[PDB]
């Protein structure tokens, strides 16, 4: 609940609390009964919605990519990394170090594709989804015996019901995920520089478990993050710029605003 | 062992909550911590500043 | 003892006296007060000219006619150019008050005719042409009263008010009106009319200028009749004083 | 996995569905309330006040004022009629566009009694008397004034409270009646005879009006809500 | 509980039950066992169906609109705004003032389009509806990256099961949705007139996640309103006459009622 | 308050009302009421038809002119044949009854005249 | 639990319970150990199926109607009446008055109808089925304004799932449902004779949400009754006869049974 | 999202079955009840009353 | 609320109910109702007829 | 936390309800609130009106 | 079998959204907490600190 207005009166003193100087870095604690005459007032709104959990705790889109159940792309392949999409990237880089669990939900989508084959009719298409952590082996081909998951996690999906979900817990070497690495990862203080030093999250493997049908189809993989019991520290400023790449800060300079015709205009 | 709680309603009724799985990881979102300290931020100064005094004395 | 015809009504420097009059109408039950502190919004304090603005003020009259549609009146309007209360809400952004009105009609025991004053809370009006809204100049006129049309007004391509009166501009049902707080005047039993709006919005206070909480209108549902030899000239007026006003945001005058 | 068994009924879309449903704004800080006049906590407080009614609604009379007059002069006669119309509240063109009927159309059935008030609206020499009736239904409508005098009535004196009530009660074979055209619930009518005379003096109008507003007693009560046969569109508003 | 009859007898007395004076604004409060004999009649009526809860709850539709998997009208878009249809609107605005929760239901449903393309074999569509609070960006086309949702909500489904339903608390500005506004925009008293002024409520977007087939297919999406909670405030008169457009309270005069043949005649 | 010229009168499903009435005639002092046990002579068990008979009948109107000697009724005979009252009185051999008569005659502050009203008990001719 | 039989012996006595008077219309209360002698027998049997809730309570088809896709039966309405089945009818009329809560059962199903269009893959097809009361406004066409539901109940169902079901409570304006009645609608004892005149239910109508496809579709619903909570008064006699009509009880002379060969003949 | 497993015999139309279902008219006043002659509460109330048996049924 | 009863099993064990809906109309049928009166029907006469009695003297 | 309330049954039975959403925003409708207050409205005046009582005295 | 029944909205993605969902890691331990100078509580920790304000934002 906020604070509530207290009511004042006509003041003629050798009290100042509009005189202030901010070159202490102190920001001011002046409430309006200060300036000006007031009434009481009974104020009832909360910061229920301004809360980190409440900032940060909806789904957002990270990625999303395609595979085929025929020809070439028969799976898919795409190292963990929230940085590829501006909109959640933004919301977090509010903060410098970060500690969360984590709620995936993955939106898995089939279509036919344009082709000559007669005769189609096609079965249900059940999706395999596979987590290889760091160090463990990898798919070269999509009949590979690494599909087993004897200790990897995996999801077995059949086209037509509720999208599959699960529940990440906090996993970090570290006491926080750090948003920004300002460092290398040699003592020689050369080679990779930035955050990318820090980005030891595993891979994510998509494929089609059965080919389904004798004609083309193309299914596409959405992967929904959602940040729960969340804790940040140390705020810092919003991007302004636009961003670039997903393993730097680079960036194009730009003007600090947009701009009006005076200094006394009142139109953008 | 149920959780009863209060619920998010207007100003000027409680919910039921039970944990399924084994792991802290799986509950539900932490809503209702409206716990707020602006002063790390906007007052970190070494002596206290009283408003009604002047600041370089 | 005393009747329940006679009644004085005394605010400001202002007494209303009537020897002939129904029972006072008051609103939706409640009675005007001041807004309290868990109901406000604007923190700063608020400036209350009580005498100087809570008086009765009188609007010029119309005259009934056999063959008179009616008239309506936007009340915040109505007073905008009227003592210290048009200064005080041309000088100040935000406004709250309610209102006392007094319709007063006399005729003898030879005339006869019947009128509904209705005091309608959010008379939103329509527009002769589907295409576009009214204009400010057709839906309220200050310093004068509106007449209403007892045929409807054309189309075309312009922002005329639908000034018919079955469908009284708001397009309803007339009898209908009775659903508000109303009064009627019968020149065999009434004489003048009563009623006191409390403030009714949806906000705590609002600016005055771009909005008009009520309106008042005036219908005579029975023509007036009367015999050759008796007076021909009948008209009515129109008192109203606010009540409980307050103001708030002081700023420059203007209303633009 | 607790196990479970689905009956029929299940993911359907019944419009008057009680249910819980996920929030789309979660912990969403709601405006506080205030106090506004004329709260309405229930649809019989509205059907309970007076409104207007049309009965001359003959003609063009329809768009003027002159549907809501009804017309009464001096008659070199007596017990003739004045007007006449049938108890139905929602479906008579008399009853179906006022507040009452508005509100009954919403619904299949009606029960309770009902509140005709008039007002005289000549001059104060004018002097009258009139009598109002009510027949329940069985025979015809009463084509003269020695059989609606046998009915439900009241004998108004006109003078001083220039406003009489005709009470019509409740006499039914049902607990509740229909809203729509029913034979098997007919109400009656209603109509209203000149007792003695409209009389004046000389200087004044032999020509006056009444005007009659209805409502409902406490009684009054409503069931099977529907759609409104009054309101209706042939594309989306713009 | 509607009330009960007392029984009276005869009367022989100055009291006068019947005779009033309607000029005062009163309506008269007379049971029947004031101009009558009557009986003691036990009530057991109720006026449970005429509360303004259980009379305004129940669902309606107020708009559908259509889009394609192909071509050229690929999503849809709907400045929310419950006057485009006339019973739900007709039945809110009997009060000038309302204050209800929301609860929403969405029926979308697919038809195949004509066309010559052969080999058509289609997989399941999903479908995502996405709200636009007024401010945030909007869709300029199909593929753009708002339908990321961020912090915007959203609702995927697959085609098959249940019709989506959210719950929308109150949300306004004010303390009360107005269905009436005289007045405008501009101090100047000069530019939107009417209600269009406080209509700031946000929009909705709707598209295809997958294109499915190869072949044409037109999607029909259908909007449930249902409120919940209701308060209303200062009961208004019925429209009456039929509405024209839904930014403004214009109309066509017409009669009071329909006619009768006379002021004696009992029929229609 | 009230006033002694307002008054209304209530009988089975008919109410009287007037606003310029004289105070009521009330009999010889006795107000009409049913035959007791120690006054009767008839040994069978009597019939009350209570609200279909003890209501208020109209009758026609008669004009008043300059030039009317008077008018007068038969009171047993004038309601003979209206209502259940008469068909009451057609199918008993005998019958027993008090009556309450109201008169109007309205007209306004420039017309002048005056009216006798009287009940004749046994009023041969 | 049936009465259990007490065991009997010899009698030598001017009791009579044999003999007796049957035209008083009393039936003889006579037990078997009255013209006998018995045994102690304890009877264990039950009267629970004989319960007029256990005799009533199953659901019946009523009726059953088509609509299609295309073309001019774009959809179906029926009047409510039971008294088109012979089986839950005959059941019924057992009583002259009931009394019950009714619960409604619907099975929808669709065909494809004979055609030469090609290419033809169909989309998932939704119903609308839709109750107006005596007095509402009716669907003059498929896509009139009056399927906007917005105070008339209305059930939407996508095919492929569980049959949708209601509950109606006991919608009567008298106190029990008249299975027979023996008068006319109007005073002058002429115009609609017998229970005609007290079918005041309402209208059920049905339609297609979307056409689904390209080529032809029929849709039968079928609707099932079942009451609950019944009350019934005054037992009648069996139909025996065939009925002819809905609306009457009118049918052909029957014989009172079948025949056999003598009066001494024990076969059929 | 508690964790359920549906049996066989779900998404059937038991003719016979007792189960319990949305309402369509939700908080709908019914009409009270009255007393009537004759309520029965049992089919053998109706078989335990005397009728009259064709015999002869022989020929016409 | 729970509403324990009796199962119907035979002659020579529990269920458990609840109701979701605040409509009755919305409860399970009531089977278990075995309340029988033929006396309205089998012996409606004014006088009482004693069985072992001449039913005419 | 369960809620026990009666059912909307006929003259002349309870049911159970608990909320599983921590938004009061979610609950169900409001259907039992049987209160009517028409004085607002069919008698607005600021003096007492006896009925049995000349309005006008 | 416990008889249950679907309501509208099964088996949809509303993004905000509360529920529970099985864990992929599961009697996974996590790292321990420290202490972090700066801790965020709420967004009205940030917005209310001073911050320059471009007033003449005109032209290049
Ligand atoms: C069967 C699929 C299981 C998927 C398991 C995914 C586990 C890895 C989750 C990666 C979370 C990365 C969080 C980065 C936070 C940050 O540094 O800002
Ligand atoms: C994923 C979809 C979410 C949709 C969220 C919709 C939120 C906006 C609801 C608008 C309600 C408008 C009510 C108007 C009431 C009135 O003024 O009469
Ligand atoms: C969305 C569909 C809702 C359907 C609602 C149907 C309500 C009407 C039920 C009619 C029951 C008729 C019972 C007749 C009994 C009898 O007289 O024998």
């Amino acid at each position: 609940r906020v604070a509530d207005t207290v009511g004042t009166g006509p003041t003629n003193s050798e009290a100042i609390p509009a005189l202030t100087a901010a070159e202490t870095g102190h920001t001011s604690q002046v409430v309006p009964g200060d300036t000006m005459q007031t009434r009481h007032v009974k104020n009832y709104h909360s910061r229920s919605e301004s809360t980190i959990e409440n900032f940060l705790c909806r789904s957002a889109c990270v990625y999303f990519t395609e595979y085929e159940n025929s020809g070439a792309k028969r799976y898919a392949e795409w190292v963990l990394t929230p940085r590829q999409a501006a909109q959640l990237r933004r919301k977090l880089e509010f903060f410098t170090y970060v500690r969360f669990d984590l709620e995936l939900t993955f939106v898995i989508t089939s279509t036919q594709q344009p082709s000559t084959t007669q005769n189609q009719d096609a079965q249900i298409l059940t999706h395999q989804i596979m987590y290889v952590p760091p160090g463990g082996p990898v798919p070269d081909k999509v009949d590979s015996y690494v599909w087993q998951t004897s200790t990897n996690p995996s999801v077995f999906w059949t086209e037509g019901n509720a999208p599959p979900r699960m529940s990440i817990p906090f996993l970090s070497i570290g006491n926080a995920y750090s948003n920004f690495y300002d460092g290398w990862s040699e003592f020689s203080r050369n080679g990779v520089y930035g955050i990318n030093t820090l980005n030891n999250m595993g891979t994510l493997y998509a494929r089609h478990v059965n080919a389904g049908s004798t004609g083309p189809i193309k299914s596409t993989i959405r992967i929904y993050f959602k940040p729960k019991h969340v804790k940040a520290w140390i705020p810092r400023p919003p991007r302004l710029c636009q961003y670039e790449k997903a393993k730097n800060v680079n960036f194009q300079p730009s003007g600090v605003t947009t701009t009006r015709q005076s200094i006394t205009t009142m139109t953008n | 062992g149920a959780q009863v709680s209060t619920q998010k309603t207007g100003a000027h009724i409680h919910y039921t909550n039970i944990n399924y799985y084994k792991d802290a990881a799986s509950n539900s979102a932490n809503r209702q911590d409206f716990t707020q300290d602006p002063g790390k931020f906007t007052e970190p100064v070494k002596d206290i500043m009283i408003k009604s005094l002047p600041a370089l004395n | 003892g005393y009747s329940d015809r006679a009644r004085s009504i005394t605010l400001g420097n202002s007494t209303i006296t009537t020897q002939e009059c129904a029972n006072v109408v008051v609103g939706y039950g409640v009675w005007p007060d001041y807004l309290k502190d868990s109901e406000a919004t604007a923190e700063d304090q608020p400036t209350q000219p009580d005498v100087a603005t809570c008086r009765f003020y009188t609007l010029d009259s119309v005259q009934w006619q056999k063959t008179s549609p009616g008239w309506w009146w936007k009340l915040p309007d109505a007073l905008s150019n009227l003592g210290l209360f048009g200064q005080n809400m041309q000088y100040h952004y935000l406004g709250r008050t309610g209102y006392t009105v007094h319709v007063q009609c006399n005729a003898s025991k030879f005339h006869q005719g019947c009128l509904l004053v209705v005091c309608v809370p959010e008379a939103e009006m329509g527009c002769a042409t589907l295409d576009n809204t009214p204009s400010s100049a057709e839906l309220l006129g200050g310093d004068s009263a509106k007449e209403f049309a007892d045929k409807p007004v054309a189309s075309g391509s312009n922002k005329l008010v639908q000034r018919v009166v079955y469908n009284a501009g708001m397009g309803v049902g007339v009898g209908n009106l009775t659903i508000f707080p109303h009064q009627w005047i019968n020149l065999r039993t009434n004489n003048s009319a009563t009623i006191v709006m409390p403030y009714t919005n949806s906000v705590p206070m609002d600016n005055m200028f771009r909005h008009n909480n009520v309106t008042l209108m005036v219908i005579p549902f029975v023509p007036l009749d009367y015999c050759p030899g008796s007076t021909t000239y009948v008209p009515i007026t129109v008192t109203i004083a606010p009540m409980c006003a307050e103001y708030n945001g002081l700023r420059l005058a203007g209303h633009q | 996995g607790l196990p479970t068994m689905n009956t029929p009924g299940s993911c359907q879309f019944l419009t008057s569905d009680d249910f819980q449903s996920p929030s789309a704004m979660p912990q969403y800080d709601v405006t506080p309330e205030m106090r506004i006049p004329g709260e309405v906590k229930n649809l019989m407080e509205i059907a309970e006040v007076d409104s207007v009614v049309p009965v001359q609604n003959v003609g063009e009379k329809v768009n003027s004022m002159e549907a809501y007059q009804i017309p009464v002069r001096s008659n070199e006669g007596s017990g003739t009629q004045v007007f006449g119309f049938p108890l139905q509240p929602g479906y008579s063109s008399v009853f179906s566009r006022t507040l009452l009927g508005e509100i009954l159309n919403y619904y299949t059935h009606w029960s309770g009694s009902i509140k005709l008030t008039f007002m005289f609206c000549g001059s104060a020499m004018a002097t009258g008397k009139f009598l109002l009736a009510y027949s329940p239904p069985g025979a015809g409508a009463p084509t003269k004034r020695v059989d609606a005098m046998l009915g439900t009535h009241v004998v108004w004196d006109v003078g001083l409270q220039s406003s009489c009530v005709l009470c019509i009660p409740w006499i039914s074979q049902t607990h509740y009646r229909y809203v729509t055209s029913d034979e098997y619930t007919a109400g009656g009518f209603i109509t209203c005879w000149y007792q003695t005379n409209i009389v004046v003096p000389a200087d004044a109008q032999s020509s006056c009006y009444i005007m009659c507003f209805v409502s409902a007693c406490n009684d009054f009560s409503v069931r099977l809500l529907k759609d409104t046969p009054f309101i209706s569109q042939q594309n989306f508003f713009q």
